[PDB]
Formats: structure tokens, C-alpha cells, sequence
């Protein structure tokens, strides 16, 4: 299920566990899939509606994705979400690879002169 | 021969095809202690149906690519596709909505950055083989 | 005057400074294209004109000290990147 | 060698790779391709 | 007009030479002498020359003369000698001109039509090509000032035609030659940024000199105008440069793979020939 991931398979799983002891290991387990939730829905999605990300944050109107519209930040919309700007700093990367591509043919023409 | 069927039903897209493979074949994957892949292995078959569509198709519904890939549930939709961004295995842009899924083809980076790559190998392994014929050749 | 380049222009800043309509924004450029001063061309479908080339006219003391550190700027990037150059070179020359 | 380990224990494959593709896939196929005529 | 001059390495020698004559016995100043040029076409050449004694006093420190009697009688040995041979302009060895050889010229000009001056470097140091090339025109001004001769930069390259190759390569018996393909060309890469930093590096310490001391003028006008022009190129993408990328490795793609072709290849003829040729040419031996 984390090949998957899980998510929402494991939620399924996790309640229903024998287990035992496994509940101090699934809090943490549980932190460390939340915070995958906001590391993994963007980038790059281009817009999800609010109680639609509310589905997954569980609870009702938890601080949890106030927190968030501070560590993301990314954006905070009205009844919605968004990726901006823009999916996200739009690399191109014109120049800045121009230099490694001089640099790697600089070393490259050096393994000629090596032969020689 | 077993195995042959088993990696036959890897290349495909299917899931249940490669989950049959394991069931009535497994019995050899026993005494050769090769199921380790066998639960590493389901990632990249996923991996491949959804590489397949990503090209195959411009714009594809998530309810309905579930079906074909038996994804069984809307959700899980959603998780392949945030992991193949994540893993750079699609480029396509998503919009949840409804919600639909589309994609694009983007080129001409391309023969930039991956031929020269492979020229630092290719040509080292050259020289490599000149070094090599020069060492047996001076010999007498 | 705009450190550009970047250098192309829109049909209202002519239309502004010039305060001229826009159907004598043609002529207007056009004969700066035949005296020569200029050589950009223009876009009338979107009625947006693109500079080229520039014509310089005398300069200023604070044009002076913009110059000479615009130009330093260019022996310092040169030199530091040609010395990578020589750098990777230096050991298979001896 | 035959020594230390081993004794312990176009071409048409190119494009028989596509014909492994057609094995598990469409069968070939003749007889489904002139039964789906009929089913509309 | 003269388009580039070319200057052989014997008459050249010719002026280091005399340098030495005059050397001894001092003191001040710089060789002075005149030059024979012979002119085939648009492009000019010289081939020997001729030291005449020149001393300039100093108070005075405008003050130039030649000997002319002098010039007549060996200028006439030499038109005896060679018929080809003719008087294209004069030589100094500066290393840096004066004000004053602005009329120098103006003397011989009833000799030849245009005599072109080269200065010449008796002691290598610095930059790099030798020498150097003036030719004596009018441009006038803007500004309507009276007409104002200053002397204009002709490219000058060392060469030869055959007799004069045999030396001047026998005697050096020091570096490679030349090699092409190998070490004549990646030698000549790092001259190419080393000689392009230090001229550019100088130059442009001049610029920022300019306007602190040595105003006027100094700039204007030819500063600003090619000031501009530098500022004509940033120069890179965007955009089209962005799509050089892949061509130019495209370009790569088949010299890489042709590569690769004959390294096997090489590999064939040798390692069969060699190995044939080592254990059934050992083993008929012992």
C-alpha cells in the first residue's frame, strides 16, 4: 500500500489492527503520512476544491490545514485551492544549463587529448 | 518456463494477469528465495500500465481509467498519479474537478542533455579499448 | 533610456508620448526607418513595435560611471570563466 | 572451464517480442474480428 | 586603399641587427630606417630594407632629419641589385610613436605616393603578434575643425615566400612542428582566451582611466558610439539559442558514432595481426 501509496487504503487498514502495541508506532505512522499528503498533492495539481482536501485532512475544520496554508504557501482561495505561481517557478532553464554544457565538452575534448 | 510466464505478465499493463503468475507459480519462487521481488515488483507494473497510458492517450478520465487497471475505487486514482509526478513518471498537469486528467508532450530539450550523457560513456569505453589493444600490442 | 533588452515597445506608450493617434504611429516610425536611425520592426497585428539596434547620442557624467561599471562587469566574467577553461586544460599541456 | 562455480549447479527475436505481445493479446485473430461484425 | 601588409622575418632581423649596431655606441631614442616594400597587389609586402643614421635633439625634442644623399646612393644599389625592389614607406622601433612622426612621413612622400610606417618591437614581451602598421590619411572631422592627419591601423601578418622559410624554421631547433590535428590547435585554444583576457583586461583598465586622468577629450566622440555598440550584444538566449543546443550535439551525434566505428576497427587490425604474429611467431621458435 505504499507502493500505491497509501493514503487512503492504509486508513482503511489502520483501523482495524490486533495489533499489539502498534498504537505508538501508528501515531507516528500517522504524522508521517499527513505530512505526505501536502508534500504529494502538489506539485503538481492544478487546482482541488476545499472540502474535497477536507475529505483527506479527516476531522472537521481542523488547525492542521491552517498550519498548512502556512508551511505550504502556495496559496490560501476562497471555497478552493491553488498551485500558483506557476506549478511551480517555472524552470526553462535558458543560460543557466549553457555553462555545464560548455563544462562537460570541456572535460570531454580532455578525454580526447588523453587518447591522444 | 514458469518464470517466462511470470516475467510475460510483468511487461503487461494487466494487474490480475501478474497476480494469477504468483499464485499457481509460486511454488518454484519458494525454493529459488526470489520473492523478494515479487512484492517490489507490483510497484513497477503499476508503474508501466500507467507510463503506457500517459502517452497512449492525451486526455484520460480518472473514473475511467479504474476500470481498465482494475484500480477498483476513484481514490487510489489519485495516488498513482501523485507519485508518478512525484517520481518524475508523468508531466501531464491534473485538475480536480470533476475531476479529469490530461496530459502533454513536450520535446527538443531532448537530444541535448541525453546523447551526451551517453557519448561519456560511449567514448571512454572507446579510448578504453584503445588503451587495452595498445597494452596486448606492445608486447613483443 | 530603459536598460531592456527587453527592448520591444507597445503602440500606447508611442500613442502616450507622442500623443499622436494610432493610425500616424505608421509614418511616425516608418520614416525613423528610412533616415536610418533605427532598424526595428514593427507588428501591426498587434499594433506592438519591436526595436532593434539603437542609436546612441552623445552621453552623461552619471552615464559615464553606469558604463565603466557595465563594462568591468564583462573583463571580470570573462576572465573568471576562461580561467575554468585553461583550468581543466592546464594539466594535459604541461 | 569448467572450474570453481558451474559445477555446483535480423534476428526474428526483435520482432518476436511483438508476437509475445500478440500471444497473450487478440489471440490472432480471425474469428473475433469477423464475430464483431454482427454484434452491431 | 592597403588592406594588410605582410613583413618578412629577414628584414625585420634587418632592423634588430642595426639595433645592435647603434646598441654599442647608445644612446637615446630608436632605430630609424626605411623601408622597401614590394607590392603585387592590393595586399603589401616587404622583403629587405635599408638603416639610415637619424637623431633627434631635444629642445628641439621636435626636431628630426635624415640623411638624404644617403638614402639616394643605397636605395640606388639596391634598385641595381633588384629591379623589383622599390621603397614603400619607413620603419621606427618605437616602441611607442611621438607626435613628431607625423611629418617625418610628409618628408619621403615625394619618394612614394603613400608610405606606410611600421613600427616594430626589438624586445619580445608583450602582447602577442608583433610589429604593427600605420597608413598616413585624412578623415577630416565633424566638427569642421582644419584637417587633422592621423595615422590609421593596417593588419600586419609574418610571412614568407621560400628561400626565407628555409632559415627562419632551420634556426630555431627548440618547439614541435607543427603538429596539426593534435597540439597545434588546443595550444592555439588557450591563446585564444589568453590573448583575448589580457588585451581586453589593459584596455579596459584604460577606459576606466580615461575619465579620471588623461581627459580631454577623451571620449567624445569615437568613445560612446563603440561604447553603444558594445552594448549591441548581451549576448545568449532567449530563445533561439535555446534550439543551437541539440543541433550542435546533433552535430556531435554522428562524429561520436563514426568515432566509435573505426576505435573497433583499429582495435581489429591490431589485436588479430598482433596476436597471430606473437604466439605462431613464438612457437616456431621454441
Amino acid at each position: 500500500y505504499l507502493m500505491e501509496g497509501s493514503y487512503n487504503k492504509v486508513f482503511l487498514a489502520k483501523g482495524n489492527i490486533p495489533a499489539e502495541s502498534y498504537t505508538f508506532f501508528i501515531d507516528i505512522l500517522l504524522d508521517t503520512i499527513r505530512d505526505e499528503i501536502a508534500g504529494c498533492i502538489e506539485k503538481a495539481y492544478e487546482k482541488i476544491l476545499f472540502t474535497e482536501a477536507t475529505r483527506i485532512l479527516f476531522f472537521n475544520t481542523p488547525k492542521k490545514m491552517t498550519d498548512y496554508a502556512k508551511k505550504r504557501g502556495w496559496v490560501l482561495g476562497p471555497n478552493n485551492y491553488y498551485s500558483f505561481a506557476s506549478q511551480q517557478q517555472k524552470p526553462e532553464d535558458t543560460t543557466i544549463p549553457s555553462t555545464e554544457l560548455a563544462k562537460q565538452v570541456i572535460e570531454y575534448a580532455r578525454q580526447l587529448e588523453m587518447i591522444v | 518456463m514458469p518464470y517466462f510466464l511470470l516475467t510475460q505478465a510483468v511487461r503487461t499493463g494487466n494487474l490480475a494477469k501478474f497476480n494469477q503468475v504468483l499464485d499457481q507459480f509460486g511454488e518454484k519462487f519458494q525454493a529459488d528465495g526470489t520473492y523478494t521481488l515479487i512484492i517490489r515488483l507490483r510497484h513497477n507494473v503499476i508503474k508501466t500500465g500507467v507510463r503506457m497510458i500517459s502517452l497512449s492517450y492525451s486526455r484520460i478520465s480518472l473514473a475511467d481509467i479504474a476500470q481498465k487497471l482494475q484500480l477498483d475505487s476513484p481514490e487510489d486514482a489519485e495516488f498513482i498519479v501523485a507519485k508518478a509526478i512525484r517520481d518524475g513518471v508523468i508531466e501531464a498537469s491534473i485538475n480536480h474537478e470533476k475531476g479529469y486528467v490530461q496530459s502533454k508532450e513536450m520535446i527538443d530539450i531532448y537530444s541535448t542533455r541525453e546523447p551526451q550523457l551517453a557519448f561519456h560513456q560511449r567514448i571512454s569505453f572507446c579510448l578504453d579499448i584503445h588503451n587495452m589493444s595498445v597494452k596486448a600490442m606492445r608486447f613483443p | 533610456t530603459r536598460p531592456a533588452n527587453h527592448r520591444q515597445l507597445t503602440f500606447e506608450e508611442i500613442a502616450k508620448s507622442a500623443k499622436i493617434t494610432v493610425n500616424e504611429v505608421e509614418l511616425l516610425v516608418m520614416k525613423a526607418l528610412s533616415v536610418g536611425l533605427v532598424k526595428g520592426s514593427i507588428d501591426e497585428v498587434d499594433k506592438r513595435v519591436h526595436m532593434t539596434w539603437v542609436q546612441p547620442r552623445v552621453l552623461d557624467l552619471q552615464q559615464i560611471k553606469g558604463m565603466k561599471d557595465r563594462l568591468e562587469f564583462w573583463c571580470t566574467d570573462v576572465k573568471s570563466m576562461e580561467m575554468l577553461v585553461e583550468h581543466q586544460a592546464h594539466d594535459i599541456l604541461t | 572451464m569448467s572450474e570453481k562455480k558451474q559445477p555446483v549447479d535480423e534476428d526474428n527475436w526483435d520482432d518476436d517480442n511483438v508476437e509475445d505481445d500478440f500471444s497473450n493479446q487478440l489471440r490472432a485473430e480471425l474469428e473475433k474480428h469477423g464475430y464483431k461484425m454482427e454484434t452491431s | 586603399a592597403v588592406q594588410k601588409v605582410v613583413v618578412h622575418p629577414l628584414v625585420l632581423l634587418s632592423v634588430v641587427d642595426h639595433f645592435n649596431r647603434i646598441g654599442k655606441v647608445g644612446n637615446q631614442k630608436r632605430v630609424v630606417g626605411v623601408l622597401l616594400g614590394s607590392w603585387q597587389k592590393k595586399v603589401l609586402d616587404v622583403s629587405n630594407s635599408f638603416a639610415v643614421p637619424f637623431d633627434e635633439d631635444d629642445k628641439d625634442d621636435s626636431v628630426w632629419f635624415l640623411d638624404h644623399d644617403y638614402l639616394e646612393n643605397m636605395y640606388g644599389m639596391f634598385k641595381k641589385v633588384n629591379a623589383r625592389e622599390r621603397i614603400v614607406g619607413w620603419y621606427h622601433t618605437g616602441p611607442k610613436l611621438h607626435k613628431n612622426d607625423i611629418a617625418i612621413n610628409e618628408l619621403m612622400k615625394r619618394y612614394c605616393p603613400n608610405s606606410v610606417l611600421v613600427i616594430i618591437d626589438v624586445k619580445p614581451k608583450d602582447l602577442g603578434l608583433p610589429t604593427e602598421a600605420y597608413i598616413s590619411v585624412e578623415e577630416v572631422h565633424d566638427d569642421g575643425t582644419p584637417t587633422s592627419k592621423t595615422f590609421e591601423h593596417v593588419t600586419s601578418e609574418i610571412g614568407a615566400e621560400e628561400a626565407e622559410e628555409v632559415g627562419v624554421e632551420h634556426l630555431l631547433r627548440d618547439i614541435k612542428d607543427t603538429t596539426v590535428g593534435t597540439l597545434s590547435q588546443r595550444i592555439t585554444n588557450q591563446v585564444h582566451g589568453l590573448k583575448g583576457l589580457n588585451s581586453k583586461l589593459l584596455d579596459i583598465r584604460s577606459y576606466l582611466e580615461k575619465v579620471a586622468t588623461g581627459k580631454l577629450p577623451i571620449n567624445h566622440q569615437i568613445i560612446y558610439q563603440l561604447q553603444d555598440v558594445f552594448n549591441l550584444l548581451p549576448d545568449v538566449s532567449l530563445q533561439e539559442f535555446v534550439k543551437a543546443f541539440y543541433l550542435k550535439t546533433n552535430d556531435q551525434m554522428v562524429v561520436v558514432y563514426l568515432a566509435s566505428l573505426i576505435r573497433s576497427v583499429v582495435a581489429l587490425h591490431n589485436l588479430i595481426n598482433n596476436k597471430i604474429a606473437n604466439r605462431d611467431a613464438e612457437k616456431k621458435e621454441g
